[PDB]
C-alpha cells in the first residue's frame, strides 16, 4: 500500500446557512447574525431617566388640567412622552391650544418640571370665578380645567384686568391662557356683560390681541362654544401683562420648566416594565451591539440601523460537508 | 473555490477532526489519526473574529428621537420626512446585504486557500519523495514512522535521509514488479 | 508528441468594463445595470389614469373657473399632472388660503364627485347675478361656476344665517371666500352694509373674516381682491355660514374620498393611453433595473436616481486581439 | 488577486472554443479540435448569473412621490429637500459605481482562478507520463489517441496503463 | 554550495500603518490619506465673488439702518453671508421683522444690491418726520433708522395718508415698513392724535391691512414700545400703494434687488482672509480632491463628504518587514 | 496573504533591495546582488494609482449651503435636518471606513498574488536545472553565471543548454 499524509479541514453537523455573491443556501459550520431582531416588549427608562406616561390622556390634555385626567403625580423629571394613539381626555371644553405640535416637542424632554401657583382665585376680587361646565365632569357633577379659571361677571359688571405677574422664579415659567368664543350675543352679556370684548397680553417678547369670534357653530362634547388656548415661556426676572374685558380664561397654575435635551412623543399602548435601555422603541426596548436591526422605526435613543432584512448572516466558518 | 483547495481537489471535511479548523490526517503501520495545525487555524479563527467585529464596531451611533410629530395641515412636511426616513432603509438595506454577500464570499476563499497554502508547504517539502494523489493526500515512497510525521506537520522533513530508500521504491512500480 | 492544452473562450465583442485596477478591458459578455430608456409620454400609474390640466390650474378646476373645462369624467386619479405656467389660474385677482396643503391632499384621490349643495334659488334676499370682466366667457364677463357673489337685491342686503349638514356618507370639500372692496363707496355701491364680516364655523373650523378696504394694483383689469378659504366637512358635521356683505356663497362642493397620497407633477406633455410604475415629467419608465439616470422628480417605485451614464458590468472573460 | 492563467502563462484565448468559456484543445493523430469543459462553464454561469441577480433582486424600491410642492415663502424648507435629494444622490452614485468597480475586478480574477483550477486539475492526473510546456500545454510521452483525451477531460484518466510506456519514452529521451 | 537566485518584496523604513478587514496596526512600505484635515483658518471668497460680512450687525439691523451699524457698504454682489454668533447689534427699538429667516435666505446670494432713495422726507409736508428714540442712539445721541423715518404728527393733525411709488427702476426693489404699537391713549394722541389707526399696504399681489395693539408690555432697551416691520418685494413696473392715518413708519430708501443663486448664512467668528476657495467653513476654508473631511459639518460650496474619522489611510505600498 | 509569498514561504521583505517592488536576489561565483523586475513593480505601480484615483474621482461633490435657518417655534423642523444631517454622516462614515479596510486587504493580497506570479515565472523556465528551496530560492544545479542570471529575469533562459551538467550533478547527490 503505502503511507499517507492527507490535507483536510474542519466539519460539523451544523446545518446553519449563509449567502454569498455567487453561491446561495451555503452550509456553513458556524455562523454569526449581525441582525437584531429581539426586544423586552416593555416600556424601559432611557439611561435611567423615567418616561412620562401620560395613560389616558393626550399632552394638551394634562397640562390645562382636565377634569377626568388628573390620576397623575409628580414627575420631576423625564427622557420621553409616551402617548396612546388616541387618548380618551384630550380637550374636554372643544377648542384648540395653539402651536401645540411645538410645544409637544419642547416636553418630550424636560430637565425640571414643576407646577406653581402663580395668580391664585383670590386674586379676583370683583369677578366670578366658580364657571363650570358641562363639557368638562369630574365624577358626574359638572367641572372646570383645574389650572385655568374661568372669570364671569360678579354684580352685573365685568371691572377691566390689567395684571401682571413677575416671575420671580429663578427658572423659566411655561404660562398658559386662553380666551371663550361665544355663540351669540345673548350668552356674551349673560356671562361678560360688556359686548364688544378683548384679551391682551404682553411680555418682553410677546404682544398678543385676542377678540372672541361671536359666531354659530357645531356642537362638539355638548358646547357650540369653543376656548382657544394660548401659551408662553416666560424667562425669569420677566413679567407677563394681561389686559381684557371678559372672555379671558385666566391662568392659575404655571410650570418650572427646565430643558436641556431633546426627545419626542411616542405612540405607545404598553405600560411601564421598571428596566433601564439605551434605546426605545413602541413595541419593547433593545439591549444590542448589533448595527442593523428590524424591529420598529419609530426608535428613541441610541440605536442601531432600521433594515428590511429578515436575517443578514455573516459566515464565520468553513463550508460545511455533509454526514 | 477561488483556490481550488475546499470542494476542489480536496473533497469534503472531517467530521473526525474536531481540534481545529486546517489540519493533516496519517496512516502508517502503526496507526492513524488526526493532527490539526495550531498555527494556521488560531491565525484564521483570529482574522474571521477581526472581521466580525469590524463590520460591528465601525458603526456609528447617535441618539436619535423619531416620531410623527406634523398635522393634517403639515402633510408635505411629513411627506419630506417620509422620502427621508425610507431613503435611509433603502441605502441601508441594500449596503448591509451586499456587505453580507460580498465578505461571505471573501471569508469562503479565506478557508480556501489556508488549505492550499497548508498542501503546498507539505508538497514542496515531501518532492519525489511521496506521490500526489490529487486529492490532497501523499503517499510515500518509503516507510515513515510516527516520529517522520511530524516533521512534515512541523517543517522539518528530512528528504535526503530518505533520498535513498524512496529512489528504491520508485523503480520496483517503474519496472511492473 | 501528443498534446492537450488548457485556454479560455474569446469572440469578436468590443465590449468595455472599467475595474478599480484597470481602465476601458475589453471582455466577452457584458450587462448594463442602469436604465436610461423612457417611451416619453405620460402614463396611467397602477392602472390609475392621472388628472391632466392643459391651460388650467388647481385653483381653477376647483373653483370653477370659466375658461377651464366644466366637468370631465375622471372619478379618481393617481397624481395630477398641471403645466409650468397653467395660462387660467385665477381670473378675479385673489389667493387661495394653503393651495399647496390642498393641491397634496388632491394628488391622490379615490372618489371625485361634485355636488350640489346651496342651489341659486337660496338666495331670495339677495341678488345673485355678479359678474366680472376679469372672467370672460365667450367674450362677455362671467363669475366662477362652483360659487356665487352675492350682492344686495332693493337695496338691501340681510345678514345670513344658513347651514349645510353633509348628509352624503363621503367627505365634502366646500369653498367659500370674501370680497375685497376698493374704496368705500364701491362697498356701499354692493354691499351696502358698511362694517361687514364673514364667519364660518363647524366642529373644527371658527372663522371670522373682515374686509380690508384699501387701494391696490390692477391685475386683468380689476383693482379689488377676491381671498377664497376651503375646508373638509365629515360626514354628519354641519357648516354655519354667517354674513352681511361680501360673502361669495358656495354653490357647487365636492365629495372626496381618499385611499393615499401623491405629488403634483410639473409637464407640457399629455395623455399617452400607457401604463407604468415609475412615471417622469418627461416620460414613463418600465424596467427592473436598480439605477436610472433620467429624471430626479419620479413619482413611484422607481430605480434609484444616479448621475452616472454608464453602470456596465462584466460577465464575460477578459479578450483577445483578432489572430 | 491574478491567478495568472488568463494574460499569463497561458496567452490569449482561443476563438474556435465557440461552446464554452473554458475548455481544452488536443493534437494526436486522430487529429485536433476544442472541447468545452461542461462542469466549470456551468458553474461559472451560474455564479456570475448569482452575482447579477444578487446586485439587481438585493434593491428595495418603494413608492415615493418627488416634485416640488413649496412656494416662494418656504425656500428654507425647499433647501432641505434640496440637500436630501443631493445627499442620495451622491451615496448612491458613489456606491453603484465603486461597487461595480470592485465587483468588476473580481469577476475578472474569478475566470482566472476557474482556468488556473482547470490547469490544475488536468496536471494531477498526468504527473510524469507528460511533461508541462509553460504555455498551458502539456506535452504527452505516451500515445494519447482520443480516447484518452476524453479521459483527461472528464477526470477518468488512468495513471498506471502508460506508465511503462512513458517511462521508456522519457528515458529514450537522449 | 549551488548558485541560488531568489524572488522577493520591497521593505523600508516606513512606520506608517493601516488596517484591514480582518488585521489591524499593519506596517506598510506606503500609505496615502484620503480625509482632509486642513483649513487655512480664513474667510475667504466663494468662486471669486466677496462674502458678506457683518462685523457686529444683524441682517434686520443691517437692512433697516440700525445707527450703531456701517451706513453703507460697496459691495454690489456676495455669494454668502458672514454674521456672528451672537450680533450685538438688532432692531434698535424693540420689535420684530416677518419672515425674517425667509428673507435671510432670500438675500444670502445676491448678484446685484443696490440702496435707493424711494420716499424722501420732502415727501411728507403735513407730517413730522424727524422722530427718534433713545433706543436708537448714535453717538450717545437719541437716533432712529436710517432707512426709515417716524411719522408723527405736526400741528395738532394727521392726516390721511394716500401714496403710490411706482419702480421705475429695471430691476426688483425691495421695500421695508413698519408699524409702531403704543402702550396707552395718552402716547397715541400725543404722537399720532387719531386714537384709531391702521397701516394699509396694497401691491399687485399684496394686501395688508394691520391695526396696533395698545396695551402694558415690558420694557426692552427701555422702551414698552414696539415696532414690527415689513417687506415685500416689488416687481418692476408695480405700484406699491400705502394708506394710514398713523403709527406708520414709512420707507424711505429700498433695495434694488437681483438673485440667481442660493445660498445660507454663516455663523462665524473669524474675518475676512483675502483668499478664495471652492469650500467655506465657518473656521476655515479648505482646498482638497479628497472624498472625505473631518473639519466641520455647516460647510457653503463644493466640499468633500463630513464623516466622523481621525483617518483614512490606504495602503499603496507592500507589507512591511 | 491569500496567497503564500508575501509573510508565508518568502518571510519578509528586502531591505537591500530599493529600487522596485518586486525583484530578484541572486547569489553565484561571481558575486551576489539584486535585481528590480521593472514589468512587475510598473504593473503593480499603475495598478494601485488607479485604485486610489478611482477612489478619489468617483466622488460627486455639489455645491451645497448648510447652515441653521429656522427659529424657536421651528424646532420640528430643525430636528428633521439634523436627522438628515446624521443619517447622512453615519452612512459615509460607515462607508468611508470599510471601504478603506476592505481595499486594504486586497491591497496586500494583489502584492502577495504579484510576487508568486513571479516565482511562477522564473519556476516554469527553470523546471528541473534547478532545485525549489521552499523559501522562493532556486538553488541551481549548473553553475549559472551573471550572463546566466540575467536570462532568467529576462525570460530568455536556454533550458537545453544547460540541461546535460543538471542531470549529471543531480545524479551526484543521489
Ligand atoms: C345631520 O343630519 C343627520 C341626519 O339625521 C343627523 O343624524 C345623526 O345621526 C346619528 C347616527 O344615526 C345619531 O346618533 C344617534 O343618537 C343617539 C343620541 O340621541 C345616540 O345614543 C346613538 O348612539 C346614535 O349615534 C344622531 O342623533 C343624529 N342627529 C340628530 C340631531 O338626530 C346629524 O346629527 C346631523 N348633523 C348635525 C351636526 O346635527
Ligand atoms: C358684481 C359687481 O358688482 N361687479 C362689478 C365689478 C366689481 O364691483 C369690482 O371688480 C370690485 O373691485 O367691477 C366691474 O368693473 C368696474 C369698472 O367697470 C368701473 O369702471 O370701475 C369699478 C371700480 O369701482 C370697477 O372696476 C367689473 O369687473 O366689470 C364692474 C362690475 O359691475
Ligand atoms: C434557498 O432556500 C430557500 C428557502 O430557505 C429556497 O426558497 C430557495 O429556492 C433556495 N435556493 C437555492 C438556490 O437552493
Ligand atoms: C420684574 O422684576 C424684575 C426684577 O426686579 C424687574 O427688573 C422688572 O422691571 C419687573 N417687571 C417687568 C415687566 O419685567
Ligand atoms: C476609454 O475609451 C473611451 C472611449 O472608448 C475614451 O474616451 C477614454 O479616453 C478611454 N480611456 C482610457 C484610459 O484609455
Ligand atoms: C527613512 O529613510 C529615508 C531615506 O532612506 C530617510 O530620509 C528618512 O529620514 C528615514 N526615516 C524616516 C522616518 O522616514
Ligand atoms: C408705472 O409706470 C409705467 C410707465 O411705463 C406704467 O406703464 C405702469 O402701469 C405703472 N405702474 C402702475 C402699477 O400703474
Amino acid at each position: 500500500p503505502g503511507d499517507q499524509i492527507c490535507i483536510g479541514y474542519h466539519a460539523n453537523n451544523s446545518t446553519e446557512q449563509v449567502d454569498t455573491i455567487m453561491e446561495k443556501n451555503v452550509t456553513v459550520t458556524h455562523a454569526q447574525d449581525i441582525l437584531e431582531k429581539t426586544h423586552n416588549g416593555r416600556l424601559c427608562d432611557l439611561n435611567g431617566v423615567k418616561p412620562l406616561i401620560l395613560k389616558d390622556c393626550s399632552v394638551a390634555g394634562w397640562l390645562l388640567g382636565n377634569p377626568m385626567c388628573d390620576e397623575f403625580i409628580r414627575v420631576p423629571e423625564w427622557s420621553y412622552i409616551v402617548e396612546r394613539t388616541n387618548p380618551a381626555n384630550d380637550l374636554c371644553y372643544p377648542g384648540n391650544l395653539n402651536d401645540y405640535e411645538e410645544l409637544k416637542h419642547l416636553l418630550s424632554r424636560i430637565n425640571h418640571f414643576e407646577k406653581t401657583l402663580i395668580i391664585p382665585k383670590s386674586s379676583w376680587p370683583n369677578h366670578e370665578t366658580s364657571g363650570v361646565s358641562a363639557a368638562c365632569p369630574y365624577q358626574g357633577v359638572p367641572s372646570f380645567f383645574r389650572n385655568v379659571v374661568w372669570l364671569t361677571k360678579k354684580n352685573d359688571a365685568y371691572p377691566t384686568i390689567k395684571m401682571s405677574y413677575n416671575n420671580t422664579n429663578g427658572e423659566d415659567l411655561l404660562i398658559l391662557w386662553g380666551i371663550h368664543h361665544s355663540n351669540n350675543a345673548a350668552e356674551q352679556i349673560n356671562l361678560y356683560k360688556n359686548p364688544t370684548t378683548y384679551v391682551s397680553v404682553g411680555t418682553s417678547t410677546l404682544n398678543q390681541r385676542l377678540v372672541p369670534k361671536i359666531a354659530t357653530r357645531s356642537q362638539v362634547n355638548g358646547q357650540q362654544g369653543r376656548m382657544d388656548f394660548f401659551w408662553t415661556i416666560l424667562k425669569p426676572n420677566d413679567a407677563i401683562h394681561f389686559e381684557s374685558n371678559g372672555n379671558f380664561i385666566a391662568p392659575e397654575y404655571a410650570y418650572k420648566i427646565v430643558k436641556k435635551g431633546d426627545s419626542t412623543i411616542m405612540k405607545s399602548e404598553m405600560e411601564y416594565g421598571h428596566c433601564n435601555t439605551k434605546c426605545q422603541t413602541p413595541i419593547g426596548a433593545i439591549n444590542s451591539s448589533m448595527p442593523f436591526h428590524n424591529i420598529h422605526p419609530l426608535t428613541i435613543g441610541e440605536c442601531p440601523k432600521y433594515v428590511k432584512s429578515n436575517k443578514l448572516v455573516l459566515a464565520t466558518g468553513l463550508r460545511n460537508s455533509p454526514l | 473555490g477561488l483556490f481550488g483547495a475546499i470542494a476542489g481537489f480536496i473533497e469534503g471535511g472531517w467530521q473526525g477532526m474536531v481540534d481545529g479548523w486546517y489540519g493533516y490526517h496519517h496512516s502508517n503501520e502503526q496507526g492513524s489519526g488526526y493532527a490539526a495545525d495550531r498555527e494556521s487555524t488560531q491565525k484564521a479563527i483570529d482574522g474571521v473574529t477581526n472581521k466580525v467585529n469590524s463590520i460591528i464596531d465601525k458603526m456609528n451611533t447617535q441618539f436619535e428621537a423619531v416620531g410623527r410629530e406634523f398635522n393634517n395641515l403639515e402633510r408635505r412636511i411629513e411627506n419630506l420626512n417620509k422620502k427621508m426616513e425610507d431613503g435611509f432603509l433603502d441605502v441601508w438595506t441594500y449596503n448591509a446585504e451586499l456587505l453580507v454577500l460580498m465578505e461571505n464570499e471573501r471569508t469562503l476563499d479565506f478557508h480556501d486557500s489556508n488549505v492550499k497554502n497548508l498542501y503546498d508547504k507539505v508538497r514542496l517539502q515531501l518532492r519525489d519523495n511521496a506521490k500526489e494523489l490529487g486529492n490532497g493526500c501523499f503517499e510515500f515512497y518509503h516507510k515513515c514512522d510516527n516520529e517522520c510525521m511530524e516533521s512534515v506537520r512541523n517543517g522539518t522533513y528530512d528528504y535526503p535521509q530518505y533520498s535513498e530508500e524512496a529512489r528504491l521504491k520508485r523503480e520496483e512500480i517503474s519496472s511492473g514488479r
